[PDB]
RNA sequence: UCGGAGUACAAAAAACCCUCCGAGUGAUUUUAAUCUAGACAAACCAGUCAAAAUAACCAUAACAUCACUUAUUGAUCCAAAAU
């Protein structure tokens, strides 16, 4: 039953029982992003360089937890990513444990769906690697504007 | 079992007459004496090593010393003075757990570590406690109340996950060496001095929920800890509706070293006694 | 180097090495370049880099640097925040 | 082409990488000699601290 | 004839120095250098005489 | 040094597995180390000689 | 003490109170960054090259140049500077 000048309950007045801390404060976040339930979520664990390959799938037409515009802008930016049973496939590689893994998954949907719900997202693009892209591109049109009708 | 013994009963008794040391273990020294070891007896030959006076260690003949052209720098510089703390990985814990050396029953605390001898400190090398890595994280399933003096985000994540708490407490140099060893602290005759607070540099790593720290406002505390549920992505238990939990909030007082005990108590072992001060001024300082 | 020491009769440290270099737990020890601070800019970009380094130590250095050292200096040290923790031990070494 | 894969020929879309080979270094020294300290990295196997009976 | 060491100050108003040799009955010494913390190509002037 | 739990499931998170209730039929024997583990050690000599010792 | 040629005829190294030339810096503006695979050389200390990658600038822009270019140099400690 012992107390000091230092306490708990006398350097913060204003919260004291001893369940304060445990508390689970539902209320103040509501949002849950990503409930992770509705989520498949597969180690693949490679030992020999150690890491652990994890992944997550999901069905992005049949998640609900995102909105309709935004469940629609992620099918055309990260298509090459999603697979022809309609899975979104997210993977990360780096630490050997899959607790971090897993971290680095979540935070990377976490930014795609922010990067797709903000309209503002210019999609800017950079001339170092698309310069060779641009060039083909203008020279396969300059072939390519022959015209006569055909079929 | 041991076949042996039947040749034994065969053999003469085994007596002070016939011993052996176990052959290959007395390399016997060599004197020297006749003529291979002797004439000038390894020696070589006049100079200064067969007299005896080669210079000293680092003498390179002259020539400027080689540990001595390279320059100083601060390497090991102030090295007595930082802190070090005794790592312990989750593997370890767990698989100290399982064979039953600590018991996840009671709160785990330094005092519990070192009794287990899951881990050994020695705070005259400044040994300022236990620190909590992630290495069996993945693997970790117990559920225990632990108390560090640091820790990694992913090993407290990986203690929550299983419905457990972490708390990161300090102790100061003369109150860790009580901590680790009460049983010789008991006999000194001594009260139980208060635990020192931490110096202005730990300050700000105990008094932050981020760390669980034992100074932190318990206000920021469920806030930081779903934080940590967001990120690793697990739900987080309610340890407030566990049969346990009674013993999972145990903390101790900042000034406090051990569970049930106070400063200024004075423990006399050959009676089972406690002894406590009734005198105002002595209460008043313990107790500050 | 003192091999018995006067009062307590054990064997004494040269600290001059201490200053200078650093032992990691492997029996490897590191060292400053010499002159690196000396006459910068008479120097080229690239010596001075080369300057900057923290080299190793070769065999007979680092038996000797041993020797003018005692058992306190290869323990296994635990520091919070330390650069060099990460350098410690020794992996895939196949000798 | 993803169409094609998975509308035609009924199959999953075979996707390919280009793969450098790994960098080669020579065999690591017990003690290398007036090298760099970032040596040691070069022969690390994962980035990621390893306490072996701790 | 002799030279001289001078330091040479980052106008970049980055503290940054570097030295350099310079002929003694020449003008005081204006370049532009490439200043780190900056990381640009900045005006350096001469601050100080450091060895003749 | 205490004895080990009895648990519900082997082998246990840490992947410790005690020994068999009879023990088997060979010839030979191995003793549990008092610590409860396979008396399997490693062992160095001269940095580049590695062995293995069972005891 | 440092460099070039011979001695030392063709990979390297190689001595003499051996034969001969030099160096202890100028001049100039193109003011010449960071980081790092791999190597040369080597008793040690010191010396040398250098891809990829960053950042600087044409907006895919990193070898200061000339004088036989090779040599124009000096460790720790310690002092002055304050970055
Ligand atoms: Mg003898
Ligand atoms: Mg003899
Ligand atoms: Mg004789
Ligand atoms: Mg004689
Ligand atoms: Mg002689
Ligand atoms: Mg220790
Ligand atoms: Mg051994
Ligand atoms: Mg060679
Ligand atoms: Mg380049």
């Amino acid at each position: 039953e012992f107390q000091s000048i230092y306490s708990l309950d006398k350097l913060y007045p204003e919260s004291r029982g001893s369940d304060t801390a445990w508390r689970l404060p539902d209320d103040a976040k509501q949002a849950n992003d990503i409930p992770v339930d509705r989520l498949t979520i597969s180690y693949c664990r490679s030992s020999g360089k150690v890491n652990s390959k994890a992944e997550v799938r999901f069905h992005l037409a049949s998640a609900d937890w995102i909105a309709e515009p935004v469940r629609l802008k992620l099918a055309v930016k990260h298509k090459n990513r999603i697979n022809r049973s309609g899975e979104l496939i997210l993977t990360s590689e780096c630490s050997r444990y899959q607790f971090r893994n897993l971290a680095d998954c979540l935070q990377k949907l976490r930014d795609m769906i922010a990067e797709a719900s903000q309209p503002a997202k210019e999609p800017s693009r950079e001339d170092a690697e698309l310069r060779r892209s641009r060039i083909e591109n203008m020279n396969r049109e300059r072939l390519r504007k022959k015209r006569i009708s055909s079929a | 079992g041991p076949r042996a013994l039947d040749l034994l009963r065969a053999l003469p008794r085994v007596s002070l007459a016939n011993l052996k040391p176990n052959p290959g273990s007395r390399k016997p020294e060599r004197r020297p004496r006749g003529r291979r070891r002797g004439r000038k007896c390894g020696r070589g030959h006049k100079g200064e090593r067969q007299r005896g006076t080669r210079p000293r260690l680092g003498f390179e003949g002259g020539q400027t010393p080689f540990y001595l052209r390279i320059p100083k720098y601060g390497f090991n510089e102030g090295h007595s003075f930082r802190h070090q703390y005794q790592p312990l990985s989750l593997n370890r814990l767990q698989y100290l757990i399982d064979l039953g050396r600590v018991d996840p029953t009671q709160p785990i605390d330094l005092t519990q570590l070192v009794n287990g001898r899951g881990v050994t400190i020695q705070p005259s090398k400044r040994d300022y406690g236990v620190q909590l890595v992630e290495e069996g994280a993945d693997t970790f399933k117990a559920k225990v109340n632990i108390e560090v003096q640091m820790a990694s985000e992913l090993a407290i994540a990986a203690i929550e996950k299983n419905g457990g708490v972490v708390t990161t407490a300090f102790y100061d140099p003369r109150s860790l060496e009580i901590l680790c060893k009460p049983v010789p602290f008991f006999l000194r005759g001594q009260p139980i001095p208060k635990r020192m607070l931490p110096p202005e540099a730990l300050v700000p790593y105990y008094t932050d929920a981020k760390n669980r720290g034992y100074l932190a406002d318990p206000a920021r505390f469920p806030e930081a800890r779903l934080e940590l549920a967001r990120k690793y992505g697990y739900v987080l238990p309610d340890i407030t509706k566990d049969e346990l939990f009674k013993m999972l909030s145990t903390r101790k007082d900042p000034r406090q070293i051990f569970f049930g005990l106070a400063p200024g108590w004075v423990v006399n072992m050959a009676d089972k006694k406690i002894l406590k001060p009734t005198d105002e001024n002595l209460l008043k300082y313990y107790s500050s | 180097v003192t091999y018995f020491s006067s009062r307590k009769g054990k064997r004494k440290t040269v600290k001059a090495v201490i200053y200078r270099f650093l032992r990691l737990h492997s029996g490897l020890w590191l060292r400053r370049k010499a002159g690196y601070k000396k006459k910068l800019w008479k120097k080229t970009a690239a010596r001075k880099r080369r300057l900057r380094e923290f080299v190793f130590c070769n065999k007979t250095q680092s038996k000797l640097l041993d020797k003018m050292t005692t058992s306190f200096w290869k323990r296994r040290n635990w520091y919070a925040d330390d650069p060099y923790q990460k350098y410690q031990d020794r992996t895939n070494l196949k000798v | 082409v993803t169409r094609v894969f998975h509308q035609l020929l009924d199959m999953r879309e075979p996707v390919f990488e280009f793969v450098r080979p790994p960098p080669y270094h020579p065999k690591q020294k017990r003690f290398p000699h007036r090298q760099p300290l970032r040596y040691l990295d070069r022969y690390r196997d994962s980035h990621e601290p390893t306490y072996g009976i701790y | 004839s002799k030279t001289i060491l001078v330091k040479m100050m980052s106008q970049a108003g980055t503290g940054f120095s570097f030295n350099t040799k310079r002929s003694r009955l020449r003008e005081k010494l204006t370049l532009l250098h490439y200043d780190p913390v900056v990381k640009k190509k900045v005006l350096f002037v001469e601050q100080k005489k450091i060895r003749s | 040094i205490p004895r080990p739990p009895k648990h519900e499931h082997y082998p246990t998170p840490s992947g410790w597995q005690p020994p068999r209730d009879p023990a088997p039929s060979l010839p030979y024997f191995v003793r549990r180390s008092r610590m409860h583990n396979i008396p399997v050690y490693r062992d160095i000599t001269h940095g580049n000689r590695q062995m293995t010792v069972i005891r």
